[PDB]
DNA sequence: AAAAAAAAAAAAAAAAAAAAAAAATTTTTTTTTTTTTTTTTTTTTTT
DNA sequence: AAAAAAAAAAAAAAAAAAAAAAATTTTTTTTTTTTTTTTTTTTTTTT
């Protein structure tokens, strides 16, 4: 056993004096000042970081690991000791609460009666009046565990896991410490909650009632009580952690405070808590036994290898002219060839600038079609657009269709209620939706998909669910043979339709297959002359870019509608072209215009943009 | 305190029975050297075989089946004691260890119909399908509370009354000290045990037909809670009791039923096989002294009683061996998997050879055309029915992950379910999704499909394309694409009628008299044990009816799944020249002009097809135990596509 | 409680709970037998017994 | 976390013919805290 | 099992600071003597000088006469440790050591008329006169049974709940097995102590010449019974504690006082 | 036992034992008062409290 | 290959069979202690 | 020194207060299981 008023002063001293070099170099108290911060009540969450702790005291740490409710309470404790001595001004009231807060402890102060000893209970519980909230970062010596396996043997204890987050419920108020105020003395009562469940108070236990012997009825209200941001998600295994034959599996995750809001279904997310069960009265227990759920309370959540939320060096490779092309080769460098497929898989990750005039939107988004033959890698491309696009969901066939894609109606838990969950389109609202088999996908799905297109929104009106839901996404389809199968349909819709055919080639082939050989003999593509960007780097260009709109200058218009113009002729002449193409051109050369990360679009951009879009349409012959 | 026991005469006995049982030192320390096993593996569980126990003291066998807890408890006292013997820090580390059992079940082996009230309190061997699983809970076995006001740290211990009389005092957890001051409950401190429900459902197979099945339910505790999910074939050891009522003042004398388990097993044929010395000295023996022809020995060895089909028996084993995944680093994923599609004139032993892999390889699921369609073929997405939430379930592709999927009927099955198998076939892996879940499963298995062609029959004079009504998309990713004729051939068919009358007329030596009928009727199958769950080896076949005679042995089925088995783990490494002639090998192969007139594809070529080059040649290379692929690794894998490739349209 | 006190408090009010251990159980089964059709007379729905 | 039970706080009466007994009491106290006895020369 | 103690700060230290009290050999060594003295006198019972443990530590002392049933068990498991220590083969023969009271008492020296309510839990030292000596009865503290049909033997303990709350599963005398067979007590291997009651009156002279007497009702446990008898001039030290009642729905106020004497000593 | 709600199995009906050592106690006594004789009248008893 | 019809499934709503939960002071008995009365025994006074 | 009267001692019977002892199933809820139904969705057939 351990003394726990030895722990916190241990912590005390540890948040007093912990110091880092991490503000440019100069040594910080990196605590000191939050403490300063959030005694100003200019920051709510503290996080400790336990690498941190163990930078001096590991055995803490350990404790701390093993008792982490234990250990977080006592962090909490010191925190709110330790406050008043680091306040250096009055707070501004910025909240209710903080008014309630005040006037609680004038009163307390009024009267003290100092030398009086009050009893147990007549007194402001802790968490009535924190405005803050204290949460661990998991020492990074402590491998991530697998959802599977945080079982009985680790509850109580720290641990961190990493999945996907499939379901997600809204916002709501948690009472946290209910409070009640009586009809006769006009004290007040506070009841913490801790269970799931609370059965109102009745009788007012104030001195003063007691006293009198009177009624006492005390009535619960929301005003003076102590609410917290509460939310409650699935978080999923990942697939390549997942045994054999089994399915993922799921865990609860309970997020409070300040870790709300953070993570949205579809991410990936690396959550760190305290493994904890909740006590399951209520049912008709077949087995003998205090039998209890499992849940893990967040106390850091980190979007991960997928979606996580400069240098010279960088400054520099943006201002290479080739930066473009380097790009393009570094999507997917195991692919051989299909140099303006990736060009325009890269354009469809960038995008272009979104437009509102005048009371009707024109949006940015660019929509790609794959069709080609057997075995010219449209899956591998979608699989890597999947991968590396922020919010991208990877809908193949029929395994996700009707509410795979639209969303559904499922009841809740914390509610009880009927909740709108969303479908793939939703999760990648706006990000990339891959479809895959787009031919073969379903009527309705593929009528859902063209709304989407045209309007980025899904409209249902069936029975359980009538919404006009949001899907932003682009669009990039990977379908299979007008050749023998080019649905006017299709072409009418998606921006660039672009046909793979693999005709056979000694020269081709035989590069192809030095360049497949080579992968397999290394899992790496054959060395180049630019080594290709890491997913990261990539993600971070991108994102960089999609900040950067460029703006259409009156001098290219007449550039435009002459290219535009000429385009028509030609169309004409031969054996589809329309105001949808030419807002292909407006946009895939705006969004080569912000990969330049210029303000202003060029004819160099207007140029690449015809090129790209040649090419599609003489794929088709 | 209370009533403590001094001289419980039958508990002494039965603790130094079953003490001197697990000393075993003296005979061949076969449980010592168990005890030693799960003390270095760091298991508190041990495993002890029931006919052992018999034959040691068949006096305590029969007094642990027929007495179920009193027995086991003592078996756990003796088993502590050795383990504190052997190492005290362990023992002291460990509160309980417990014992499952296994073996030969003479009469208590039992399914959920058989399983009646004369088998409470008795240990049940009870073979079934698990149709649900329950969350696994955890239940307190040792609660720590701590007092603020003052400073007393208090721990309150709950006993495993799960089958006995509970009382309200032994299960009220405490939330107050003797004076009222709340206490604080230390989660990290305290002690608990993970517990879980599932139901066993009588097989299907096994059921008397046209009956509901009869079911029964199974508690799991700590260190089996996770053994098994629905769907699995499991045989579950344990005790039979029933479970008390809630305090009442009238009683109906209805009693649930359960199964307290003390062990869970899966098909043995998927588990790990055990590796002696002489046995993979044998395997070391046969790799390193035959590797020139070992892929052909292994692949005429492969099904004895189907003649000919060289070439398809060398794809199926390839397809066995299977090749190796690439992982690279960003991600992107290759299959190493190999797809075959037979087709061709029927009664062509297809079907039977699909079944002879059902039967061999591990992790093998028969399906058929119309017996899946869709979701029961891939993954599936339900709700819970009772917590509003959605659940996954595990299709033929998803349990024949790691492993192979005969399907047969192939062209009659729907279209649709064959565009849903596209994914599986080569990114090997379902892609589900509603509005609450999405998922994506591993399916990293081989599909070998059999179909008939359109017409009924092979139409010599027309093109393969037309023979076969699957269209370019599908048949791409079939690795490799088999046409088996009927071929009319007065010789062949000599020979393949003097191959299946000797098949006909061979009779196992010893079992069969010479006029047995080997089947039996529902009730055997319970009276001896089950050749599923169950526990020397030599390396060629002794000569039998089978064949007539030459210089050349045939290998024994044991031993081919344990050198398939070892040599799957291979990853050999592809060479520079195995690459380069592969490249080459595959331009010529696309540009048609190399292959000759009067000739149609079978399937169109492609990157899968120097795919499936590369992965046949791994496949050749684990075959002879190589860890490079080399020359003649290539040299196969290009020969069995070209075969594979090409069929000569007759005029 | 039937036990013969020997001075001490009395056992509570409801004091006896069910030994599942000791217990001697047997199967039981509970069919539904319909009249037979023949036996039915011409309009007229079956008995349940 | 339904496990724990934490006590009911309260704080005090601050705001706010028969006298109620906290009243009489208060009054008590002052008697006894403010009862003079002698003269301003003793 | 139940909710047993895992670390409790005031008894480790009470038992600590007990143990250093008793354990003298940087001191003069008369606790170490006084218990190699009843060692070879075989005896289970020290006598320790209230005015040395107020010497030696204050806080003891107080914590002693103020509250002496816990401190008392707190005392007598040090001392127990401690015979343990000096020999621990005649530690194990004996299950408990008993820790006596002597020398002065300031404000706890008092008469059976001037015993009252105040002085309750409290060590005190009365001085008197007996009146009444009952006869000394063996009082089971922990009896064996054997069932002829099992051949089982069982062992049942009984807490010395004199002052404590008791509950009848406590005082339960087992006479049938599980499945009701018949149990047969073996006296033999039963563990039973003496136990005497008697009455302290207050001294003739010493009272108040015009009023009646007062007397204190005083138990008397093993190795305590057969020191008084009627008309003697006896000490008795012991805690001053309330006797419960019996189980019932309706209680007055009243509660019966002995006085559980931790020594006696003649005048 | 009002305190049922820690455990779904329930306490007996008059459950609650007097612990003797948790009782804060006083002294109290018993007086007999008799009139006073003087004020007892001429012919009477006296009363007695 | 597309449209219409059929059915097949999924999920949600509803109504019993069994099990589980809730609610519960008052009357009578006996033991102890204390007092009153009878007779025997002992003590004290008178002859 | 003995007898007669007085008083005390011992012993037994009766009464009052206070602590102890004895007696004490029915009614309602509600959860689970089963079935029913409405709509959506999927499959099959037909042109
Ligand atoms: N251009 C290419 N470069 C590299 N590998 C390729 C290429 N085309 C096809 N492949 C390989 O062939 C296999 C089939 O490709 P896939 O993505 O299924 O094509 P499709 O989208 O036409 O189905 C994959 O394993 C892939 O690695
Ligand atoms: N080459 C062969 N050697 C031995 N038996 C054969 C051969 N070809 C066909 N058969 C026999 O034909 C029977 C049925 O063949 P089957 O597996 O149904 O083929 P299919 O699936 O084409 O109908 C089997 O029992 C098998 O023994
Ligand atoms: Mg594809
Ligand atoms: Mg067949
Ligand atoms: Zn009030």
């Amino acid at each position: 056993l351990k003394d726990y008023a030895l722990e916190k002063e241990k912590v005390k001293k540890f948040l007093q004096e912990f110091y880092q070099d991490d503000e440019l170099g100069k040594k910080q108290f990196k605590y000191g000042n939050q403490l300063v911060r959030l005694a100003h009540r200019e920051q709510v969450a503290l996080y400790v970081d336990l690498d941190d702790v163990a930078e001096d005291d590991p055995e803490l740490v350990d404790s701390i690991c093993e008792n982490a409710r234990r250990y977080a309470k006592l962090f909490a404790d010191a925190v709110q000791e330790l406050l008043p001595q680091y306040k250096e001004r009055e707070v501004v009231n910025k909240d209710v609460l903080d008014v309630y807060i005040e006037h609680r402890l004038m009163m307390e102060q009024r009267s003290r009666d100092p030398g009086m000893v009050r009893s147990p209970q007549n007194q402001y519980p802790a968490e009535l009046m924190r405005r803050f909230e204290l949460y661990f970062q998991g020492p990074s010596s402590n491998k991530p565990r697998v959802i599977r396996e945080v079982r009985a043997d680790s509850v109580g204890k720290l641990v961190t896991v990493r999945g996907i987050v499939t379901r997600v419920s809204e916002v709501k108020p948690k009472m946290v410490v209910a409070t009640y105020t009586c009809d006769q003395c006009g004290a007040e009562t506070y009841q913490p909650i801790q269970s799931p469940t609370f059965m109102p108070l009745i009788m007012c236990p104030s001195q003063e009632c007691q006293t009198n012997r009177s009624g006492g009825r005390l009535y619960l209200q929301t005003r003076g009580s102590r609410f917290i941001k509460f939310q409650e998600m699935k978080m999923q295994e990942h697939s390549d952690q997942v045994p054999v034959g089994n399915i993922p599996r799921s865990i609860t995750v309970l997020v409070e405070g300040e870790n709300t809001r953070i993570a949205q279904p579809g991410d990936h997310v690396s959550v760190t808590g305290i493994f904890l069960p909740i006590l399951r009265t209520g049912f008709r227990q077949v087995v003998q036994g205090l039998l209890s759920e499992t849940y893990l309370e967040a106390h850091r959540i980190v979007k991960m290898n997928k979606s996580e939320d400069l240098t010279r060096e960088e400054l520099r490779q943006i201002a290479e002219e080739d930066f473009y092309e380097k790009l393009a080769a570094s999507i997917a460098p195991e692919i051989y060839g299909h140099e303006d497929v990736k060009k325009a898989l890269l354009l469809l990750l960038v995008g272009g600038v979104d437009q509102s005039p005048r009371g009707m939107k024109i949006r940015g988004n660019i929509n790609i079609c794959l069709m080609g033959d057997p075995g010219v890698a449209k899956s591998q491309l979608l699989s890597y657009i999947d991968r590396l696009a922020p919010r991208s969901q990877y809908t193949t066939g029929r395994g996700s269709s009707g509410v795979g894609l639209t969303a559904a109606v499922l009841r809740d838990s914390v509610s009880g209620e009927l909740t709108l969950e969303g479908g793939a389109l939703v999760l990648a609202d706006q990000g990339v939706c891959c479809i895959d088999e787009f031919d073969k996908m379903a009527e309705a799905d593929r009528t859902a998909i063209h709304e989407v297109m045209e309007q980025q929104t899904i409209s249902i009106a069936k029975a359980g669910i009538l919404t006009t839901l949001n899907a932003r996404c682009s669009i990039l389809a990977a379908a299979n043979p007008q050749n023998i199968q080019l649905p006017a349909a299709l072409l009418s819709r998606f921006d660039l339709l672009w046909l793979i055919q693999d005709r056979p080639d000694r020269d081709n082939d035989l590069r192809l297959a030095q360049h497949i050989t080579y992968v397999h003999q290394h899992s790496r593509q054959p060395p180049s002359q630019f080594e290709p960007l890491d997913m990261k780097l990539m993600r971070r260009y991108i994102a960089m870019c999609r900040e950067k709109q460029p703006m259409v200058p009156e001098s290219l218009a007449d550039y435009i509608t002459a290219a535009y113009v000429e385009m028509r002729r030609e169309a004409w002449a031969s054996k589809y072209t329309s105001a949808r193409t030419l807002l292909a051109i407006l946009r895939l050369s705006t969004a080569l215009a912000r990969l330049r990360m210029v303000d202003v679009v060029e004819k160099e951009d207007v140029n690449e943009a015809i090129r790209l879009m040649e090419m599609s349409k003489d794929s088709l012959l | 305190a209370g009533t403590v026991v001094l001289d419980d005469v039958e508990l002494r006995e039965a603790q130094r029975d079953y003490l001197d049982f697990l000393d075993d030192e003296e005979d061949q320390g076969i449980y010592q050297s168990k005890v030693r096993e799960l003390i270095s593996d760091n298991q508190y569980r041990l495993i002890v075989n029931v006919n052992d126990l018999r034959r040691k003291n068949e006096k305590r066998a029969n007094r642990l089946l027929n007495n179920a807890f009193e027995e086991l408890v003592a078996f756990q006292r003796a088993l502590k004691d050795f383990v504190a013997s052997i190492d005290a820090t362990y023992a002291k580390q460990y509160e309980e260890f417990y014992v499952g059992l296994e073996g030969s079940f003479g009469s208590k082996h039992v399914s959920p119909r058989t399983l009646t009230s004369c088998f409470l309190s008795c240990v049940v061997c009870v073979e079934g399908i698990v149709t649900k699983c329950s969350l696994v809970r955890p239940k307190v076995v040792r609660s720590v509370h701590y007092c603020p006001a003052t400073k007393k740290t208090i721990e309150r211990r709950y006993s495993d009354l799960t089958t006995l009389v509970a009382f309200p005092s032994s299960s009220v957890y405490p939330t107050k000290d003797e004076e009222n001051n709340p206490l604080e409950t230390e989660y990290g401190l305290s002690v608990y045990k993970d517990h879980q429900t599932i139901t066993i459902q009588e097989m299907p197979e096994k059921a008397p037909a046209g009956q509901l099945p009869r079911s029964v339910d199974v508690i799991l505790d700590d260190d089996l809670v996770d053994k098994a999910k629905p769907g699995d074939r499991v045989q579950v050891v344990g005790t039979y009791r029933c479970l008390p009522g809630k305090k009442g003042g009238y009683t109906s004398g209805t009693f649930r039923t359960v199964l307290i388990a003390c062990n869970v097993k899966q098909m043995s044929k998927d588990a790990q096989p055990s590796f002696s010395a002489e046995d993979i000295a044998k395997i070391k023996k046969f790799s390193k002294t035959r590797s020139k022809d070992i892929f052909d020995q292994l692949a005429k060895s492969l099904a004895p009683s189907i003649h000919g089909h060289d070439y398809v028996k060398k794809a199926i084993l390839c397809l066995l061996l299977g090749g190796v995944e690439r992982d690279l680093e960003n991600g992107s994923h290759i299959r190493g998997d190999i797809n075959i599609l037979l087709i061709g004139d029927p009664s062509v032993a297809k079907s039977q050879l699909l079944r002879y892999v059902l039967c061999t390889a591990p992790r093998a699921i028969p399906t058929t055309g119309r017996g899946s369609s869709g979701v029961g073929l891939t993954a599936a997405v339900t709700t819970d029915q009772e917590t509003g939430e959605r659940r996954l379930e595990a299709g033929a592709m998803v349990l024949a992950d790691r492993g192979v999927v005969c399907i047969d009927e192939f062209d009659k099955m729907s279209d649709m379910d064959r565009t849903a198998i596209h994914e599986v076939m080569e990114q090997g892996r379902v892609t589900i999704a509603k509005a609450g879940i999405h998922a994506r499963l591993n399916a990293r298995c081989s599909v070998l499909a059999a179909a008939n062609p359109v017409y009924g029959r092979y139409d010599q004079y027309k093109t393969p394309m037309e023979n076969i009504g699957l269209q370019d998309s599908l048949l791409s990713r079939f690795d490799l694409l088999f046409i088996m004729l009927d071929q009319m051939d007065p010789e062949q068919d000599r020979e393949i009628s003097d191959h299946v009358l000797r098949m006909h007329r061979y009779r196992a030596p010893g079992e069969q008299d010479g006029d047995a009928m080997p089947l039996g009727s529902a009730v055997d199958i319970l009276a001896t044990d089950d050749p599923n769950f169950s526990q020397i080896y030599e390396k060629h076949d002794n000569l039998l009816h089978g064949t007539k005679k030459k210089k050349e042995k045939m290998v024994s089925a044991a031993f081919m799944k344990k050198y398939i088995h070892v040599a799957k783990i291979i990853k050999p490494v592809l060479t520079q020249e195995s690459a380069t002639y592969i490249a080459e090998e595959y331009s010529r192969l696309r540009s048609q002009d190399s292959m000759s007139s009067d000739t149609a594809r079978t399937s169109p070529v492609t990157a899968r097809t120097l795919e499936t080059l590369i992965r046949l040649a791994t496949a050749h290379a684990k075959a002879r135990m190589s860890k490079t692929v080399d020359l003649q690794d290539a040299e196969e894998a290009v020969e069995l596509v070209q075969y594979a490739y090409f069929k000569k349209v007759l005029e | 409680c039937n036990t013969d006190q020997a001075g001490r408090p009395k056992c509570p009010l409801d004091p006896y709970f069910i030994m599942p251990d000791k217990c001697k159980c047997v199967d039981f089964q509970t069919l539904k037998l319909q009249e037979l059709p023949d036996a039915v007379p011409h309009g007229e729905m079956p008995r349940h017994m | 976390s339904g496990f724990d039970d934490p006590g009911i706080f309260y704080s005090d009466s601050f705001g706010g013919g028969q006298a109620r007994k906290s009243q009489l009491q208060r009054r008590f106290k002052e008697f006894l805290r403010q009862y003079r006895v002698g003269t301003d020369r003793t």
